[PDB]
């Protein structure tokens, strides 16, 4: 779903995983994209060093700068096509739903589904 | 502040 995922193989995903939480232990590695069939402003950089103690809703906000959003636009986060918990943090997000090359990826639209 | 393309994120 991901076209991080089909310019990079498993492997080579999986071994940076790896090594990432090993050189950044107080931080998780996510990867952000837009959500297929969105109406949204683009999203420059996709890849982030957070740290494991960082809400949600800080990255939220994160993003939404870089968007360049309006007061009035709407940001969703979709993380396995759940909305995440605001009030829950990166490091939970990333401990309970990181894939198997241990990476976090949080998909984005204006529109609450898929 | 990057590395190979990661961007390093700090508590505001």
């Amino acid at each position: 779903k991901f076209v991080y995922k089909e310019e990079h193989p498993f492997e080579k995903r999986r071994s940076e995983g790896e090594k990432i939480r090993k050189k950044y232990p107080d931080r998780v590695p996510v990867i952000v994209e837009k959500a297929p069939k969105a109406r949204i402003g683009d999203l420059d950089k996709k890849k982030y060093l957070v740290p494991s103690d960082l809400t949600v809703g800080q990255f939220y906000f994160l993003i939404r700068k870089r968007i360049h959003l309006r007061a009035e636009d709407a940001l969703f986060f979709f993380v396995n096509n759940v909305i995440p918990p605001t009030s829950a943090t990166m490091g939970q997000l990333y401990q309970e739903h990181h894939e198997e090359d241990f990476f976090l990826y949080i998909a984005y639209s204006d529109e609450s589904v898929y | 502040s990057e590395v190979d393309g990661w961007l390093i994120i700090d508590l505001p």
